[PDB]
């Protein structure tokens, strides 16, 4: 969707969550993170591996000696089956590895483009969408306001009077 | 206000469906390649056979006498052990090998054959104690003079337990016909064997082998499971090694070959002769034929599952 | 996308279909379904049961006794065999009901998001979005106008003019 | 105007990529539990060996004279059936029963075998018929006195057909060395048997086992496909337990091991001892060992299918 | 999420590439490709292509003899192995590709969304949603427009005065 | 302005996994169908035995002559081919097949075997070279008259080398016991071999076999791979065909068995009897006991990859 996309780089100063907002106004600029986007891209990420992290139940021993070798014959068979399933679980591994990455980086680019859309929706014809990710204000949104955003508390209406003029 | 994502200035290159080498912001392994140098056996009941082979805890060559009826969770073979004093070897060893290796460790019951008319202690240098001597579970019956005959024999053992009897025996292959006669007597002899699951005949085979332990004689060792209520009889007439005791499966164990120490401060269920993989991971690179309970095998040396987004830098 | 998101949560009353529309106007209120995304959900879920309710024609055969045991050896092997693609199935299974269940899920968020985003185009700049998921109008539908919209034939004009006012 | 989905007050938890234990609105079972206790055998011709064991169809022992010359679709071992008449073993017998099993059944055909210098009905209370009976496929061949010598004698039979011919035959194995020779006389006793594809040779080998049936004798049997054109050989002079008529296989069957009834009014094509396991499902958790064709063995008890949205509630 | 949906069909004279622009104004009727669209849909399928079209260096030999048949009951377990595996394979094989062409299917109408939705955004107000993937210009733009816009260079503002009128 | 995608007139309907026969722009086949009938070796030490049978390498019948050293990467069996001249066999012969396939050929070495008190020059009519000829590794040893006795011989070789050696001797089956005693006289004849690691016995038994090269007498044919340092030792009276050279593995190569024609002009690592399956396909539907490094088989004819999208035309 999103991600490496419209948005061209990410930011090696957000340092304190995956997904962040970065504002500039009068009062200066800041930058700070958002708990319930990074929180739920984290959870999913930790469903993976406990899931794939797992211990079988299941008990194999011995076929075969390695002091003294077993009968040609079924030496031959046992290490053409041996083979035979260490080629099955080497491609288990190689694509079930490539599906997961290729799920994981899907789920975080989703999760950026879910918290966006969501940001555009949370306010009105108050803004409009600058391209690149950025929400171009046309009230001037102030530190106070600025964290009625974040926080998810603006206001759709009572900046819109304003706003509609610009 | 503009929104983004988190980056770093050096991600991890993985693999995904349509890319080769796609950095993200971070990953894991996925395939274990660390192992431990030691028997991880914590908590468990050890048995390192050493020098005593495990075939050989069954007939009793000296270097069983410690192991007559071991009791273990975890046995461990040795390539120094041997099965043997007197130069022999098991038929059908391996697949005595894999029952003895999960059988918890066993239990040896007297069969009570008495004998009359023959002799009963054959010893060799083969087989040092004292001084020469031969497997403790075993009997090595000859004739009562240096030459004479022996008699068309017949013992029989009742397996008088809920559990099935391991029973093995013998037959001894001299050197030359001579040495065969010298025994047992002149005539063709014959050991035939029989149960109510079993049905087999042995011959001796007298001629020159190779010197092994100092000898050019060979034991040819035999055995069979023994059904709970169910007897088993031996016809014999000489060449005849007759076991002394039966044995009994005690449990439930794991056995492995190995070459690493003992380790009781460590735990492991995944084992290989060069040590224990201990992980939680779903797959390893160590070794194919570790045996207990492992990560599947594969062939890959790394697999890395990535554990965040794609990282895209300035 | 949308699902669980920015729609908090389902109508259990909806019973007549998977998706539809709940309207609020002059005339009282009122709940339908769409025909059309419902079914397209539903044969796709369809979809994948006729292919993993599937029928083997191999046929397997003996090769063990338990009625009398076969060799010690050849039993191990087999066994050792048999436990090895036991291992592989239950791997197999437990994947591919996880990896379709992911899919199904998300597949059901997707006709939803799509449906959504259609009605936000079938009608124009005579309606908002409220965010939850919800149509604002401008220039008050009446139960006629909303099956207009439902039947897909809503005017993107012919109630423009009075809703840009508004 | 609002738009969103349906939802339920109780939906089914399933497992994903990501969580375990999400809640759906519909879901359905992937693995088959639900086993049916008979072996449904609706349209298939069906043979239930009962009391007569697999490899006696071959030899005829008096469980097995209805059953000298089946022919089936689906074959059907039971724990209560047996071989044997005469105590004694196949050798290779479960190489011979899967081969059978498989076989359509069997379509005998007379040797052509005669004799001359010998007897040829030796019975035994083992087998009773009339009264003292044997082998219905096979010759008791003895001397013709209570004692005398058993003539070199050398029968050959040539399939004449395009099909291989199933070959079987006994080796006398009597309680002493006195009793083979009051049945086909003193000195050594050879067996030969050799095609232009096999090479074997056997001995008898008198001496005491445990009596079963009463008799403390056995029956060595021993078996091979003769192929078209072919011809087989049999060199003796005693101890020897000849083939009557010769096996040859019909078609194609199944065959299994079970315990439970036989019902004719339920289809299946997965069998297991317990019975029939009828299902569209692509796993189960019945048993491991089920053959025909069968959904997969898995080791999960159960692995839900989402057949619908997540289900999010008020 | 978009391609045959809000987009009924697919142009058969589009030979150019994947994706492309199709105009009318005053100068006439016209129609293009997108490259930067067109070629990253390309490589990610060629990249699933060198990722299954894949080379094993595991090496197998007979067990098994064509011209003189090994012994039954090891010939059986052979068989019953072999046939193992290849119902192992057979499903790997079907899923695999099944599941890829899920993707490539799902891949192909996102790169087309992506390309869609970023145009919307490379104008603002100057242009409406029509709803069918096409977007209705209220301040005709011309040939040299046209360009700016497939180009990435069309000015979200030089246009915007006599367009917000309409 | 519209924007929009490619469609095509006739797309190719693949599967998904929630459609069957969905339409898309381009696919490629993803299971190999194509096999060339001929076996590609170019580049490769390729070995055709043709009448030449793989175990007749060893002993050397007359069809082995230009074998009996030979080297190679790829070793081809043929259906016409015959390991032996003299009617016989080998005893686990599938084992040391599969062993010499990827022997990379054999180096023969001589052990060095002389005799004194019999002969060692027995022929027959079915090894033609000159006239009567026999074995070109082995030595037919009979007793020095028409009749007379065989003295009881003792044969040793110790293996020289870092390698192992593999060793093979035969065992004589005459027509009669007549012809067992005008070769090597009358009495109980006694083979006995053993190593360090093998131990075992053998006796001949004459008797009527069906012709086979004209003859009724069959070779039974023995090995073991001698360890280096390790002796094997040959106890003997007769009925024993004795080896003159020992074999010696040269290195590593693959083995076929096929009935198509070399071709050096094409290049191939997968190989079965009706030629080589050259492919970069994951998967193939011709043969599912191709061996070498070839495409996983599948039971598929065809299995399409989607390399387009949806194909959507007007
Ligand atoms: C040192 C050596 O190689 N000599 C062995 C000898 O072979 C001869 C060669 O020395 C000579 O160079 O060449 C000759 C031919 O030209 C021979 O090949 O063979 C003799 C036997 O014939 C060997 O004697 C054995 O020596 C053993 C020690 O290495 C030992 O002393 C053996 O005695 C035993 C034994 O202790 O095991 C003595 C036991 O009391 C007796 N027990 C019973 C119950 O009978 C056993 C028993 O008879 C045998 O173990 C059964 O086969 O014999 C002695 O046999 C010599 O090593
Ligand atoms: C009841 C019992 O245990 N007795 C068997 C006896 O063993 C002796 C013990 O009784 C005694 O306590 O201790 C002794 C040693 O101290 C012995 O162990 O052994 C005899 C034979 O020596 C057994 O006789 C058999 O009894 C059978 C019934 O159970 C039967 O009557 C056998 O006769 C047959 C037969 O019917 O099968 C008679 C047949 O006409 C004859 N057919 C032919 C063609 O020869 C066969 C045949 O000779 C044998 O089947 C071949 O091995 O014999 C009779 O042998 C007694 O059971
Ligand atoms: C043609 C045929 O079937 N005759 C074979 C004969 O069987 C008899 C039948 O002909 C007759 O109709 O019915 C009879 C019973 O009523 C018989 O079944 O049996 C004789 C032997 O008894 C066969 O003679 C063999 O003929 C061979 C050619 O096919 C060959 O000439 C054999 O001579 C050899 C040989 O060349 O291999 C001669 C060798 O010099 C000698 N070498 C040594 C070192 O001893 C070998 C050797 O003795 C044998 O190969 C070992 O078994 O004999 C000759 O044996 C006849 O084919
Ligand atoms: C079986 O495979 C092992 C490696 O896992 C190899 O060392 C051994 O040589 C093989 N056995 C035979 C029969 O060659
Ligand atoms: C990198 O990935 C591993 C996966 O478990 C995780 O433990 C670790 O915390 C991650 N590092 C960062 C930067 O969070
Ligand atoms: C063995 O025989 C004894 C006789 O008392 C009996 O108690 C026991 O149950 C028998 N065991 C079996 C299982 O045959
Ligand atoms: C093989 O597995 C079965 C269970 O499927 C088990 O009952 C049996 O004991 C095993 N065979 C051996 C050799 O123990
Ligand atoms: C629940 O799922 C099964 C799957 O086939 C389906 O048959 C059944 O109709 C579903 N129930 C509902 C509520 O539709
Ligand atoms: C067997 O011999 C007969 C002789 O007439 C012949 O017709 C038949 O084809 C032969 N069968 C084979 C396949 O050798
Ligand atoms: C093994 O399978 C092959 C086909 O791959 C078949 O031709 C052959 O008959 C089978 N072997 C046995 C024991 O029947
Ligand atoms: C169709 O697919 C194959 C896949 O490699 C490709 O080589 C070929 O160029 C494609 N055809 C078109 C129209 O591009
Ligand atoms: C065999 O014996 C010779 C004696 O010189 C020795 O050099 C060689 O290393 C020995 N080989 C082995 C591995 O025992």
């Amino acid at each position: 969707g999103a991600i490496a996309g419209f948005i061209e780089n990410g930011w090696e100063g957000l340092i304190d969550g995956w997904y962040g907002f970065r504002h500039q106004n009068a009062q200066g600029e800041g930058t700070a993170a958002d708990y319930k986007s990074t929180q739920s891209a984290i959870d999913q990420i930790t469903g993976k591996l406990n899931r794939l992290i797992e211990k079988t139940n299941q008990q194999f021993e011995l076929i075969d000696n390695e002091f003294n070798e077993v009968e040609k014959q079924i030496g031959n068979v046992i290490n053409w089956t041996r083979d035979s399933i260490t080629e099955v679980w080497s491609y288990n591994a190689e694509l079930l590895v490539a599906m997961e990455n290729q799920h994981t980086i899907d789920l975080a680019d989703s999760e950026m483009d879910k918290l966006y859309e969501r940001v555009k929706r949370q306010l009105r014809e108050n803004a409009e969408e600058d391209g690149t990710g950025c929400f171009e204000i046309f009230h001037k949104c102030d530190d106070d306001c600025m964290a009625s955003i974040r926080n998810n508390t603006y206001d759709h209406s009572k900046y819109r009077e304003e706003a509609m003029q610009n | 206000i503009c929104l983004g994502h988190h980056a770093v200035s050096n991600g991890t290159k993985v693999n995904t469906l349509t890319e080769r080498g796609v950095e993200v912001v971070n990953a894991t392994e996925t395939v274990e390649r660390t192992n431990i140098p030691r028997i991880c056996s914590k908590g468990k009941r050890t048995v390192d056979l050493g020098q005593c082979g495990l075939l050989g805890t069954i007939t009793g060559p000296p270097q069983c006498d410690q192991f007559l009826e071991f009791s273990a969770d975890l046995i461990i073979e040795r390539r120094e052990g041997s099965d043997v004093c007197y130069p022999g070897k098991f038929v059908n060893e391996e697949a005595l090998r894999q029952i003895l290796r999960e059988s918890g460790g066993i239990d040896k019951e007297a069969m009570g054959f008495t004998y009359s008319g023959i002799r009963t202690n054959g010893a060799t240098s083969a087989c040092r104690r004292s001084g020469s001597s031969f497997y403790a579970e075993m009997k090595w019956l000859l004739s009562n003079t240096d030459n004479a005959a022996f008699p068309q024999m017949t013992k029989s053992y009742k397996n008088t337990r809920k559990s099935p009897a391991l029973i093995v025996w013998g037959i001894h292959h001299s050197v030359s016909t001579a040495e065969q006669t010298k025994l047992y007597g002149s005539g063709n002899k014959l050991v035939t064997v029989g149960s109510s699951n079993y049905q087999q005949s042995f011959v001796p085979s007298p001629g020159a082998r190779p010197q092994v332990n100092g000898l050019s004689g060979r034991i040819d060792f035999h055995w069979l499971m023994l059904n709970p209520n169910d007897t088993v009889t031996f016809s014999f007439n000489g060449a005849f090694i007759a076991p002394d005791r039966a044995s009994f499966l005690r449990g439930k164990s794991m056995g492995i070959q190995s070459g690493v120490q003992v380790d009781a401060n460590c735990e492991g269920d995944c084992y290989h002769s060069g040590g224990t993989i201990i992980s939680n991971l779903p797959f390893q690179n160590i070794d194919s034929r570790a045996v207990g309970k492992c990560p599947r095998y594969v062939k890959q040396r790394s697999l890395l599952l990535a554990t965040g987004m794609k990282n895209v830098p300035e």
